[PDB]
RNA sequence: AUGUGGAACGGGGUAUUGUAAGCAGCUGCUGAGAUUAAGCCUUUGUUCCCAAGAUUUG
RNA sequence: AAUGCCGCGGAGCUAUCAUCUGCCGGAUAACGGCUGAACGCCUCUAAGCCAGAAUCCGUGCCAGAAAGCGACGAUU
RNA sequence: GCCAAGCGCGACGUUGCUUCGGCUCUUCCUAUCAUACCGAAGCAGAAUUCGGUAAGCGU
RNA sequence: GGAAGUCGGCAAAAUGGGAAUUCCCACUGUCCCUAUCUACUAUCUA
């Protein structure tokens, strides 16, 4: 199996942060934030 | 009759315990297992995603009719708990402290008359009498101990070892008041009760199990109407 | 599957979309991949691809001609046949047998060695039946005795390749 | 045979690129002459032994890859033979196996030669010769490559017929509709055409009737094809499933149908025979029908009725040849969790919460949790329903001893 | 030998951790900081519901070691601008708070009781008679400056160690714009920021420090141990608050207690402030100073992103076979005593 | 077999693929600027990429076409792909 | 095999002897090898409950015996934590005789079984009597 | 989450901590300590070792019960319904009888000593 | 370089071992006693110590 | 009683005999293409441009130039 | 031998049967066994075969 | 766990034993796989 540097996992690894998983981590840092 | 499979393993009787009152499927894993459980039963019985001792073996580790329900003293008071919640108040739930845990291994039991293992202890006997309501037997299926797994038990129909005489044979089912049938499931799996859950209305049988075989178990347990 | 499952399937349901233009765009630009071979490549795969070419042109060359023409320790370390044996002559370099190519039938017929008549390196090794280049040896002719001349090196050759005295 | 697993046989030219290329790229290639006369020796007896051994094992796997006809069943060596030359695919296998064992032993008197190197040179004179010999040998064996390849092909497309289990052929007149009823029956779904014979080859169809499984074989009408299909019938225990054209469409008379099928009989003997009158809706007939054992049954080939009714009567023909009451619920008389759970989080992504299913009164009790143990002692191990009168009274006993 | 990636095989030129990488500076996230300081007090176990889908042991309790760190706040006493240059970052200029506690200046200081005392003094002075400047390097910090990190040092006097120096540090202020940074860091100026203002018991963090050296030892031998090193994804289990009582005791437990094991922590004493659970081990010994720094890359991995519900923290005495939580139950077991 | 869905988001600059050949990944697919990709209701299944830049157009079809591939499977059997009907101006 | 087994100490080199439990009529299991070894140098493989490892019959039937064929350990001597973090170690070294499928060749076991050798083979399970 | 009582100590046993031992005869020992559970290996009785519960308990130095507010906990193998008012009167029952427990624990070494 | 300062002890917490000497008729005083930082925790306990020598530094 | 013998034994050390953690961007090779001449057609190539390997270079991690450097504090 | 572009030879083709020896270790090479990605083949799928890039990582 | 170490039960523990160098039984840090302790050495000082 390919290891961390695969340029495909890459990729998924992006689709991953560009929806709510990186998102869920934004205002999880704005909660601590405003605090 | 229908076809089941648990992940790849066709012995969901294993991983699963079928009664007549409720179903009892494992945890954490694979969520279609349940929901063909829930298909066939989710309106008829509720049906409890638990797991025994931290096990997917509930379906062996655990033995239990329509009313009543045991699980070995290994059971964890959080799953105890677990299952009064899930299953319904007219469905008593007991512990059993037994030197044989494989409770469902060792017991083979229909709603009204239960074979047990030939060394289960007076205790062990005497609550599940008391649980159970149902007469205790003690025998051996085939001349083998492990009554709650080499014998399915329903209420109108047993099926046994393929290697049993017909004496025996004969002898069993007028004890268990109820026709029986020396047969094999999954293609040549002996262990029926670990191939195979029945309760009442409905029977469960592994994926691998021939067509032969189910036509079989569906004419002696006469749940084609 | 049946015998011709794939074609069955291009019957009832047909060819790739592009297959047809893929195919001619692979053939077009054959000529500019097979040139930047040429030059890209190195090392054996270059070698094999210059005399394969080379090869080809060749035949190419001809057929556009026929085409043209359509219109118009002491031992001895040498092969040997068998105090005075003083040296060892091995089993293995030993041969028995000899390919000898008759001159004018011109065909190979492979003979055992009856002996042999001289062999122009020494006299020693002519007695020690040494088989070099140069040794004539005599062979039976009854199924084709005559001398015949080694035309090869069996020692380096590994087959005793002659040529017939006729 | 049918069973196929046969590596793929490439032409004499890449068989020797192959050998040629995996000498070179395992064997060492690098022999400076300062190395010793032992050291060269063995060098170029290493590349020659692995080029033998290279040759030796690809001829030996081509040889076991290549199904024994003799020990093969009688149905599968005939349908080769028909199919293939028989006698010539022994003789190439024959041949191939001839310059195994001359490679092999080219092999050994080459190896034994450089035992007894002298130099350098005539190392590798030596090692370049037995090599060429070698390609030589396997450059020789070209047709047979071909051969093989093709046989291999056809091979692995050959159909894997089951003749030890139930089987039904359907042999007769060409374009008789026995293809039809049989595409029909069974999933597969054989081609028919205009042209004659256009199932050149043996299709067979797997189907369940009666909790039986029965194999049925189409045939080419009764050439390579109907001495295929006569070889097929010849050695196969299976019921004949002939089909005369009631109405002649087909192209044959009624007549010369009958007059084939009493000729085919000879190997419809010792099996249910099926006088099936196809086009039914669209003399001899009586011979057929007097016979006995051919069962008259319609199938009307315009108008697809009676396919079923044949199959039925030929599967029964071929078979012949060879106090504890239900609790029964009324719900049981009378989304999913897999489709919520994809929904939700698909498999392995998604928690699913037991909360939900359980028979807590307040839903606000269900979801809310209770503590296991506290101050060391397990509340959910003594904590009993009647605890709440039990506490009551105990303070009461308590305050009363107290006073 | 092991991975070269750690070939200088050397003791670390630093006692504390220092951050060599910070979070990548964002316009559109408001105003945050990005690291912190505590200090390891120790570790005990504890049982924790697991719920991870898809494991074999789902909806389940599983036994984790858990590290503590005693993190009380620390005091943001200046701010520094970094300038982007083609050589680098260069320090343009840096601007302190009015007060500074002895603490902090007890970091300037080798000999701390046979100085003067010196320290700040005019800086002090010149900050009282005229803001004037120190409003000209504010502009300057927020103008040209594009990096903000804030000056602050932990409040060692608090935790139950005989050291009287404050690890002063930088923490980057990732978020807004610079003029935003710079309002922020002159808000804050001589006050408090918590940890809870920093963590949110729900990130996996980078715990970075000095490994315990263990000396001397025998691919060339040399010192094997006291090395930098920076530990990834490590999970606040529990941001637990020193002055409620509540703290160490769980939803599932109650009883409650203190996280301090009894009778206290191995050679670190008391845990009195607010202290951070992690998951597993972490670099160095206890009573070591301790860097805490919001993961760099985002890893949104189903552990990096599942919650956590404890249920019962061990507290019995590590010191020996601890076998009672509190003393309290500790009594009730064991017959009373005659003392 | 299985149907091909394909999602247009502002105004078809990024085209998303699901169920190609049953698989669950999301094939997303950015165009290059000044393509915009319409679905033709005139033809079922059919793509309609107009732009100015030919090189933006034709790389688009490219691009689209690379990312429905088929791997490890008989190419003369499978004909599941995306593949450029016809290559014209809109007037 | 069915569902993933968690890692736990190994207790059960190569070129041990051990108790077999079952009623096949085998009494001692001689381990030969160990299924999934990775190449690692200079180590024995070693064996834990649950595990499935070529295993011979010392003593037994003598037809049985001189097959060298997959046994499921279900005891293990040496102490091993459970992810719950409990330590467990049993008396004796019990193995099952099973064929590479995953089934008992005996048909009733004697001893209790090994909860992760029940669960990751369901079969075991089934034929087990006691799962301790 | 159940707190078990060792088998030699009759001392409470948390997760984690101590050793659980399984027999032949399925009989579970858990020893809260190394301590304990080597007692167990060199099979010392507990009634005879000097400082576990089982000698305390049988020599006089400990009581042979206390039914402290009628009741103080039990094993329970039936499980009971949920029932927010039912698990708040029991914990304030729990620490009521802790309480009585203690006062008992301390007379009754006044009257030993006595 | 005078302080929630430091050190000696001491008390308490906590741990280890297994009921001490002595007294009485194996039992009781006795899970008492001993050890407990030497790289455990804490101290409103006692006493003492320090508001320096030398060196170098623009 | 050279540490006589035995049991337990903290603390420390220690064990895949115990437990934690082990990261992201582009650029390419093979190869698949886009536009497109040469060569009025064609063409993955010439000028250009995409897709693309565990590869390459970075990031991250470790060191910090003991003759690289910055800001700040105080000044015998 | 037959041809045989050509310059008496004559290429490709064609006929003719036929002391050394091995443990550990360090690196390095690719002439690659595995892992990653492609190409071809009656490659349905699965398992392969052959051929490329490739020494990162194991063996 | 028990000779899997190495050409090999060399040294230890077992007591070493039994049977014909071999086999069986027992034993053990030889080995997996090392870890801990002690004195001396080693180190620095006069």
């Amino acid at each position: 199996t390919s290891g961390p540097r695969d340029n495909n996992r890459n990729k998924w690894a992006k689709k991953h942060l560009k929806k709510g998983k990186r998102a869920k981590n934004s205002n999880f840092s704005k909660f601590l934030k405003k605090k | 009759a229908l076809r089941a499979q648990f992940e790849n393993s066709n012995e969901i009787g294993v991983f699963s315990n079928l009664t007549n009152s409720y179903a009892l499927v494992a945890l954490g894993g694979s969520e279609n297992f349940y929901s063909v459980f829930e298909a066939e039963l989710g309106d008829v019985v509720p049906v409890v995603h638990t797991t025994i001792g931290g096990t997917r073996i509930i379906g062996r580790l655990t033995c239990g009719n329509r009313k009543g329900l045991l699980v070995p003293s290994s059971t964890t008071d959080n799953e105890l708990q677990h299952l009064r919640n899930s299953l319904p108040d007219p469905v008593k739930i007991q512990r059993v402290d037994e030197r044989l845990s494989a409770l469902g291994n060792i017991v083979a039991c229909n709603d009204y008359v239960a074979l047990v293992h030939p060394d289960i202890e007076r205790e062990t006997e005497e609550i599940i009498a008391d649980v159970l309501d149902v007469e205790v037997f003690r025998q051996t299926v085939a001349g083998n101990v492990l009554t709650g797994s080499y014998c399915a038990l329903s209420n109108q129909g047993a099926l046994v070892h393929p290697r049993t005489s017909i004496q025996e044979q004969d002898e069993l089912s007028s004890l268990l008041q109820v026709p029986l049938v020396a047969g094999t499931i999954n293609r040549g799996s002996d262990v029926i009760g670990a191939g195979l859950v029945v309760n009442d209305w409905c029977a469960f049988a592994g994926l691998d199990t021939t067509a032969t075989e189910l036509a079989v178990c569906e004419s002696i347990f006469k749940l084609q109407d | 599957p049946q015998n011709e499952y794939i074609e069955e399937s291009i019957r009832k349901h047909g060819r790739r979309f592009d297959h047809e233009e893929r195919k001619r765009k692979k053939a077009a630009r054959e000529a500019h991949d097979a040139s930047l071979y040429a030059q890209k490549t190195r090392g054996i795969k270059a070698k094999l691809y210059q005399e394969k070419r080379r090869k080809e042109k060749i035949q190419m060359k001809k057929t556009i001609k026929q085409h043209e023409e359509r219109n118009a320790k002491r031992m001895i370390t040498k092969a040997t046949f068998v105090k005075y044996e003083r040296f060892i002559r091995p089993m293995a370099l030993r041969q028995k047998k000899a390919n000898v190519t008759h001159k004018e039938l011109g065909v190979t017929m492979q003979l055992p060695i009856i002996g042999v008549k001289k062999n122009p390196q020494s006299p020693t090794y002519t007695q020690l039946g040494v088989l070099t280049k140069g040794t004539v040896i005599e062979v039976n002719v009854s199924e084709l005795g005559k001398y015949a001349q080694i035309t090869n090196n069996p020692e380096l050759d590994g087959c005793v390749n002659a040529l017939l005295l006729t | 045979a049918v069973f196929k697993n046969i590596t793929p046989i490439p032409d004499v030219n890449t068989f020797l690129d192959v050998v040629l290329s995996r000498t070179q790229r395992k064997t060492p290639t690098v022999i400076r002459s300062g190395f010793k006369i032992s050291r060269i020796r063995g060098f170029y007896g290493r590349k020659v032994k692995f080029t033998q051994d290279t040759i030796t094992e690809k001829l030996d796997s081509i040889l076991q890859e290549f199904p024994k006809l003799n020990d093969i069943h009688p149905f599968h060596a005939d349908l080769l033979n028909i199919l293939y030359d028989r006698d010539h695919l022994k003789i190439a296998l024959s041949q191939l196996s001839t310059a195994k064992h001359l490679v092999e032993n080219v092999a050994r008197d080459y190896i034994r030669l450089l035992k007894y190197g002298d130099s350098l040179y005539r190392c590798k004179q030596l090692k370049r010769a037995a090599l060429g010999r070698m390609a030589t040998i396997i450059k020789r064996q070209k047709s047979s490559l071909e051969f093989l390849e093709q046989v291999r092909q056809h091979l692995s497309r050959l159909p894997a017929i089951d003749p030890n289990t139930r089987t039904l052929l359907v042999c007769g007149y060409p374009n008789v509709g026995k293809s039809s009823f049989m595409n029909k029956v069974t999933r597969a779904q054989v081609d028919v055409q205009p042209y004659a014979f256009t199932t050149k080859s043996l299709f067979v169809g797997h189907f369940d009737y009666k909790y039986l499984r029965w194999q049925v074989i189409d045939t080419p009408g009764i050439n390579t094809i109907e001495m295929q299909s006569i070889t097929a019938m010849a050695h196969l225990r299976s019921a004949v499933l002939y089909f005369m054209d009631l109405s002649e469409m087909c192209g044959y008379s009624v007549a010369a149908q009958v007059k084939l099928y009493h000729s085919i009989k000879p190997l419809f003997a010792n099996k249910v025979t099926i006088l099936v009158l196809n086009k039914i809706d669209a003399e001899l007939l009586q011979t057929i029908i007097d016979d006995g054992n051919v069962k008259v049954v319609q199938t009307s080939c315009v108008q697809d009725i009676g396919v079923m009714d044949v199959r039925t009567t030929a599967c029964e023909a071929l078979l012949a040849a060879r106090a504890r009451p239900a609790c029964i619920p009324d719900s049981v008389k009378t989304i999913l969790a897999r489709d919520i759970e994809a929904a939700n989080g698909g498999a392995g992504v998604y928690n699913v919460e037991l909360r939900d299913k359980y028979i807590l009164q307040d839903p606000s009790w269900k979801y809310d949790r209770m503590p296991e143990l506290l101050d060391g002692k397990n509340v959910a191990d003594f904590v009993d329903p009647e605890i709440e009168a039990k506490l009551l009274a105990l303070d009461e006993e308590e305050e009363r001893l107290e006073r | 030998h092991g991975s070269l990636g750690f070939l200088p095989r050397k003791r670390a030129s630093r006692q504390r951790g220092k951050v060599k990488a910070f979070p990548k500076d964002d316009a559109s996230k408001p105003v945050h900081l990005t690291a912190f300081l505590g200090y390891k007090a120790g570790m005990t176990h504890i049982v924790r519901d697991l719920d991870r889908p898809g494991s074999k042991m789902h909806k389940r309790e599983i036994l984790e070691a858990v590290t503590v760190i005693e993190t009380p706040p620390m005091v943001v006493v200046g701010v520094v601008g970094y300038v982007e240059t083609p050589r680098g970052l260069r320090s343009l200029t840096t601007v302190w708070a009015e007060h500074l506690s002895e603490e902090v200046k007890r970091r300037f200081y080798k000999n701390w009781f046979k100085s003067k005392k010196k320290a700040f003094t005019k800086y002090a002075k010149k900050y009282a008679e005229s803001t004037q400047s120190i409003n000209r390097e504010l502009e300057r910090i927020k103008k040209y400056c594009s990096v903000v990190r804030v000056l602050a040092h932990t409040q060692i006097r608090k935790t139950p160690l005989a050291q009287k120096k404050a690890h002063l540090m930088e923490i980057q202020v990732n978020g807004g714009s610079v003029a935003d940074k710079v309002e922020w860091a002159r808000e804050h100026f001589e006050k408090t920021v918590d940890i809870k203002s920093t963590f949110e018991q729900n990130e996996m963090i980078d715990v970075i420090g000095v490994t315990r050296g263990k000396g001397n030892e025998g691919a060339r031998a040399g010192n094997a141990g006291y090395m930098h090193r920076t530990q990834l994804n490590s999970k606040i289990y529990r941001i637990g608050a020193g002055d409620d009582a509540k703290n160490a005791s769980t939803d599932f437990d109650a009883t409650e207690k203190r996280i301090t094991p009894m009778g206290g922590f191995v050679r670190y004493g008391v845990v009195e402030n607010d202290f951070v659970m992690l998951n597993g081990a972490t670099p160095g010994p206890v009573k070591r100073v301790l860097t805490l720094r919001k993961s760099l890359l985002t890893h949104t991995s189903r552990k990096a992103l599942e919650p956590v519900s404890l249920k019962w923290i061990d507290t019995a005495s590590k010191f020996g076979h601890g076998r009672f939580q509190t003393p309290a139950e500790a009594k009730q077991f064991l017959g009373t005593l005659k003392k | 077999h299985f149907p091909i869905n394909i999602n247009l988001t502002e105004n078809g600059t990024v085209v998303e693929i699901r169920n190609f050949l049953g698989e669950r990944i999301t094939r997303v697919i950015k165009c290059l600027p000044g393509v915009t990709v319409s679905i033709s209701s005139a033809v079922k299944d059919e793509i309609i990429l107009e732009g100015n830049s030919l090189e933006n157009v034709s790389q688009s079809a490219a691009n689209i076409k690379q990312i429905c591939n088929v791997r490890n499977k008989d190419i003369r059997k499978f004909l599941d792909g995306i593949y450029v009907s016809e290559r014209g101006n809109i007037e | 095999a069915s569902g993933t087994k968690y890692r736990m100490t190994l207790g059960l080199p190569v070129q041990a002897i051990m108790n077999c439990a079952d009623n096949s009529g085998a009494k001692n299991l001689y381990i030969v090898s160990v299924f999934g070894t990775g190449a690692r140098l200079n180590r024995l493989p070693a064996a834990s409950c649950g595990d499935m490892v070529l295993a011979t019959v010392k003593k037994g039937k003598p037809d049985l015996r001189k097959k060298i064929m997959p046994a499921i350990v279900v005891r293990q001597r040496k102490a091993w934590r459970r992810k719950d973090g409990v330590y467990l170690y049993f008396e004796d070294n019990a193995g099952v005789i099973v064929n590479p499928k995953g089934e008992m060749k005996g048909s009733a076991i004697t001893g209790p079984v090994a909860k992760e050798c029940a669960d990751l083979w369901p079969r075991i399970a089934s034929n087990a009597g006691t799962v301790v | 989450m159940r707190v078990h009582t060792c088998y030699f100590c009759s001392g409470p046993v948390y997760p984690g901590h101590g050793i659980m031992f399984v027999r032949n005869d399925s009989k579970v020992f858990r020893f809260c300590r190394s301590k304990c559970h080597k007692n167990f290996k060199m099979k010392r009785n507990p009634r005879k070792v000097a400082w576990t519960k089982a000698y305390r308990k049988a020599h006089g130095k400990e009581m042979v019960y206390d039914t402290a507010l009628a009741v103080t906990a039990a094993r329970r193998n039936v499980p009971v319904r949920y029932d927010r008012n039912v698990i708040a009167t029991t914990l304030n029952a729990m620490k009521r009888v802790s309480q009585v427990h203690a006062k008992r624990e301390r007379l009754f070494y006044k009257k030993r000593l006595a």
